[PDB]
DNA sequence: ATATATATATATATATATATATATA
DNA sequence: TATATATATATATATATATATATAT
């Protein structure tokens, strides 16, 4: 029986230092590298677990969200359901990481079906841009089966567009076009001046202009008569449920306009006819300004880049350029790590293939006789030769057809191919490889 | 007034073959917006469960928001006939596909999935036999499911109503029997085959680049052997339907047009009571 | 555009018919063969899915219950949680099929811990009896991944003890000893008269007797003075929560006795002090009857064998003897099916091994030279000889060390072993195989 | 009266070191029944989080079932001293483990996990220095955690009270500090360290056939490599323990004997809110 | 033409048996 | 008095690419 004398201050400190670990694995701040909030990281890891065997199979969203609790996600399965539902569509993401089969929503109506009906899988975008996932850092919490963060080759934190409001901190990033982000990353890699990546919202036909840092996200319209106008786009912040109930409802309530729906397969649409009681300014600029202000067609968005570095700390950036630079640096280090491990692995593979080719050549010629040598009497004989130091377990134990004439040459060809691969991996740097992985995004 | 979640059709309220879709849930209404014919098809989402309404008490069941919105959209009002039929005139008989059918000069005939006026059929070089009204068998006329009286004046905003529910929500409570119980307040809709039900396929089989739809599991089990190499998807709800399949099912719909039996007033008590 | 004419009778009847298929997978009536209610079958199938790899790894009960919805279980996850919790203990089961790691309860307190804390896995009992799973019938519903029923060698429906009440039906079976059930099965299999298997409850120290068909389940007790007795067992229907609150608490309230708890590791116990108010009968039999009635030591249980038979129908049996007879018949059928398929499988295996041995013995002497030819050249050449018809892909394609002298005999040894296995599986009947499987239920 | 869920001890209410275990959940109480000894260890299960007990009327706390049963079992009553200490007498000072210790003739000394009377120590041939009461440092006397006064008369049924809760509920809700806030109404329990809290191991490592218990993750990570081939299991709660480990933890317990700081009243209005 | 989307053959890391040493009541 | 692993060892099988090919753009 031990009688320790822990004080109440230690009790309070230790109890508080578990709500400071229960609200940090659920911090709605995207990681700098993979752009994943922890719930999205768990969903992606679960969808990668389910994608083993058939990458193209669509798994139920209920299954994907129910399997996250076994990977170390200590929050509800509804959170994983909603993360997958918002992650598996195309209207909300420039570069969606999950594919979708079912009704995942649209810009018009932004709610997915029940998680039991909609199916999802990791898209070709994920496998295209998320590489070196075997070198991703292991989490400090050993119950966190997914890594500390994944390793995309471009800062996916900008592509899809994040918005996280937490206690004491808030992040807000606008979706950037994939091509501009790729070009900025290439410029940072080579060492050139990085041009500001342009903001491009997914499935948005309007226009975005940068003024004083703030972004004017403006809808577009076209006039068909003196009193008939056609709204052919609205700002990305709207959906038909809230556009009608915030802008068009008061307008038709005051008798200004009469409108009918024109939505469809081509986004939004609202044909509008004005009334006499709604005065139209004769000046073109005044009319355009009052239409833009009256119809909610202009929204201003301010970017607040609050992300979590590779060190696990909270970092705030003024402009996305330095985000690109630091991400390029850390991903450059990880590509170097991949370079080194691949160098050693291809060297070992080349040595093994060379030993295999030599053994096949000698047994075809007849130098090494495998006839009438039992099992633990030829193995130690092979162990004597230097080339077969630790390869005998794999050298005698390979199939018989390797000893024919056709596959004897095929083994030497693979030996030379592995030697060439080793030379390639030991000649290039991070610049060359991080570049080569960059032209395989489109 | 204006119903919020309702999606008004362009021709709604006119003399056009409009349709209203009482889709289950607010998620599929977006797919409807994407795929609907803007001129004819309307829409309204049902975000709940059994709507009761078999207990009557018009005021008590007008408390339900969904029922009130449906009444506002369709133009239906409880306790009043949905539409007034044309006055009886001259009766005519013709041999339709080898079957003797007795009609009147102002009905409509369902031919190949389309409803054609009596005058149009007369103008189409079809033989018509004039028969005195006293010599017309009303019992035979009422039994003809391919003949419906032409509407003289209608307060209905939509010419049809198409229910649209999930296959997983069958038996374990539903809105389809509940919507049926609500729509029974105007039997004239069923007499003309107005209230319908879009048959969502239960199994969608992808035979290469083509698709075959099976509305029952037994049909697929019987027809799977003759099918070529294929992969199937269990469509347990409208949410599992892709937008292309939703459009193929909206623009080319198959309707289980509910017909009231001789004892509809009694058959709705065994389920809801 | 089609227009069918459903008549509200095919609507109402089909709506009621779909509520039928939803209640034939939730009826609390065990299958006569495997003794499984459908939820228990789904739990067992899920725990078998998780037991792939490490069979001894304890999986969380929350994981086991959450994985049943993907196997075709349309009811709640709490149902699977409770089924696993009740299956995985030893107090409630004479022959448990799930193992346990944690607080799964006891007879004293019959409540298991939270499903997130307790772990479970399929026990060695399951693998002892539940065999021929590859020959279990495939369910008519293609979303029912578990089979129609499993195939234990003994009627597990009697061992653990089932109790369920359905819509218009109810089942009640008493837990039978594994040894008596196995002996009855052996008697039925060999054609002898079947003795009624005796009823024993798991972790029960009392006695059970049979009069007028009903079972008198009595708890034992012992006296130590004229007013002091030690209750050393109570009927299986009690727990310390209800035995205290339904017998001892009322007796305390009436002032008859004063008692103290004695429940321990061994089981139940309640030492009782008798007061002057509690009248003591001079006659020993009258005193014993008064004790057995006042203290609730007597429980009478009536057996109602309502079991879903092989055809999927509801069969009510008069006595457990006929259940054992019919079960032995149908399991005889399935053991014969296994015998036939194993005959056809081991014949092909024997001929493959014989072809392998012949090829090795020929290439030892150089009859089939592998050098100087191509793989496509050798495959066709080997396809010419009669014994190498479908084995060429497995004949040239087996490892090199087979062409030694020691491993050239381990192939002939396996050929002889497969010939012996063919003899054993083609000269024996279902009787012998069912007998052999019955002698491994220790 | 009596408490239903309470499990009495044989010597409860007598002069013995009987302990009452406030298990979280009704499941762990079965393991407690199986592994406890009948003489000393009691027991009572707590199902959920006990309601806050800070800044509330005595009637309000007496409404709660769990708090009322705690008061009934422990012999404790709100607003009244838990026990009355012996009258102060002659003061004696000795040197224990090279440290000067000042006690009375009726005090308890905590040596090697056991409380030994002053009279027993005097009978153990240990030198005692008689010191006048006016020349005794009370501040140093009250700062010794291994010295406590012997109780003359006590209304407490159990000598000590042990808390036993799940390890995944320490911040994701709270059951432990709420119990501490309730027990704070009798500070004399803490001044002698009556209120305790057993340490459920966080990681149990099976090194072959033996077992090693790690009470924090950091200790296991530090000692992970020095350990031999072993398997571990995260003990996320009491229900995750087997009966043998529960017995090894009850019969050989380690106690976080909580101590009230100089401003515990102010510190309790931090997590309560 | 332009990927690209499917079908198809290959090494390899599990799941399953495959043999057989290690020990608690 | 048996136990129980238990540790290499096979194995066959379910994978994660590599690549041939019909294909929409």
């Amino acid at each position: 029986m031990q009688l320790n004398n822990r004080d109440l201050k230690s009790i309070i400190d230790n109890e508080a230092l578990a709500y400071a670990m229960y609200t940090v694995e659920n911090r709605a701040i995207p990681n700098m590298i993979d752009g994943f909030k922890p719930v999205q990281r768990f969903v992606i890891a679960r969808a990668l677990d389910l994608a083993r065997g058939n990458k193209d199979k669509f798994h139920k969203l209920a299954s994907i969200a129910g399997g996250v609790a076994d990977l170390g996600y200590h929050h509800g399965e509804n959170s994983a359901q909603d993360a997958g539902a918002l992650m598996a569509n195309t209207w909300n993401n420039n570069f969606p990481l999950l594919d979708g089969q079912g009704n995942f929503g649209s810009r018009t109506v932004q709610k997915a079906a029940a998680s039991r009906y909609i199916f999802a899988r990791v898209s070709k975008n994920f496998y295209n841009v998320y590489k070196d996932t075997e070198y991703a850092p292991v989490h400090q919490d050993k119950e966190h089966i997914p890594p500390a963060f994944y390793l995309p080759i471009i800062p996916t934190v900008l592509l899809n567009g994040v918005s996280g409001i937490a206690t004491g901190y808030a992040t807000y990033i606008l979706p950037h076009s994939v091509s501009s982000v790729k070009k900025a990353v290439l410029q940072a890699l080579q060492g050139k001046k990085v041009t500001k990546p342009k903001v491009e919202f997914p499935e948005f036909r309007g226009e975005v202009v940068e003024i004083d840092g703030q972004y004017e996200i403006r809808g577009t319209y076209k006039f068909t008569s003196r009193t008939q106008m056609h709204i052919t786009e609205i700002p990305y912040k709207y959906d038909r449920e809230t556009y009608v109930s915030k802008i068009l409802d008061p307008l038709e309530n005051k008798g200004f306009i009469t409108w009918d729906d024109a939505c469809g397969e081509h986004g939004f649409g609202f044909k509008v006819k004005f009334r006499k009681e709604y005065s139209l300014s004769d000046n073109e600029e005044e009319r355009h300004a009052k239409i833009m202000k009256d119809f909610g067609l202009i929204e201003r968005r301010s970017q607040n880049i609050t992300v979590i570095n590779e060190k696990g700390k909270l970092q705030v950036y003024d402009n996305v350029v330095d985000l690109i630079k630091d991400f390029v640096e850390v991903r450059k280090t990880y590509v170097q790590k991949r370079i080194d491990n691949k160098i050693k692995e291809t060297e070992s593979a080349f040595r093994l293939a060379f030993a295999k080719a030599h053994f096949i050549k000698k047994v075809i010629s007849g130098e090494i006789v495998v006839q009438g040598k039992t099992r633990k009497e030829l193995t130690e004989e092979l162990s004597k030769i230097d080339m077969y130091s630790s390869y005998v377990d794999k050298l005698v134990g390979m199939n018989i057809f390797h000893m024919t004439s056709d596959e004897a040459k095929k083994l030497a060809e693979e030996a030379k191919a592995k030697k060439e691969e080793n030379e390639y991996w030991k000649t290039t740097d991070v610049v060359t490889e991080y570049t080569k992985d960059l032209e395989e995004i489109k | 007034a204006k119903v919020h979640k309702h999606i008004k059709a362009n021709l709604c309220g006119k003399d056009a073959d409009t349709t209203l879709f009482l889709t289950e849930g607010d998620s599929a209404i977006g797919y409807l917006i994407d795929v609907r014919d803007k001129e004819l098809h309307g829409g309204y989402p049902l975000r709940g469960k059994v709507l009761n309404s078999w207990g009557m008490s018009y005021a008590d069941m007008l408390k339900n928001k969904e029922l009130f919105d449906i009444c506002a959209i369709t133009g239906l009002v409880l306790g009043e006939k949905a539409f007034e039929e044309k006055e009886d005139g001259e009766w005519f008989t013709f041999e339709l596909n080898g079957d003797t059918i007795i009609v009147n000069e102002n009905d409509e005939v369902q031919i190949n999935g389309k409803w054609i006026t009596v005058g149009e059929l007369r103008k189409n070089l079809m033989k018509f036999v004039k028969i005195d009204s006293s010599s017309v068998d009303m019992k035979k006329y009422k039994l003809q499911n391919n003949v419906r009286r032409s509407i003289k004046s209608s307060s209905m905003n939509y010419a049809n109503v198409a229910i649209m529910t999930d296959a997983d929500h069958d038996g374990l409570g539903s809105i389809y029997p509940s919507l049926l119980g609500f729509f029974s307040n105007w039997p004239e809709l069923f007499e003309q085959g107005r209230i319908r039900f879009v048959k969502t396929p239960v199994i969608i089989a992808q035979v290469g680049k083509k698709q075959e739809w099976f509305y029952t599991v037994a049909e697929y089990e019987s027809a799977k052997d003759a099918l070529p190499k294929h992969s199937i998807r269990y469509i347990k709800g409208l949410g599992s339907l892709e937008k292309s399949e939703y459009r193929e099912m909206i623009q080319n719909p198959v309707y289980d047009v509910v017909k009231l039996p001789e004892n509809w007033k009694e058959l709705f008590e065994m389920l809801m009571g």
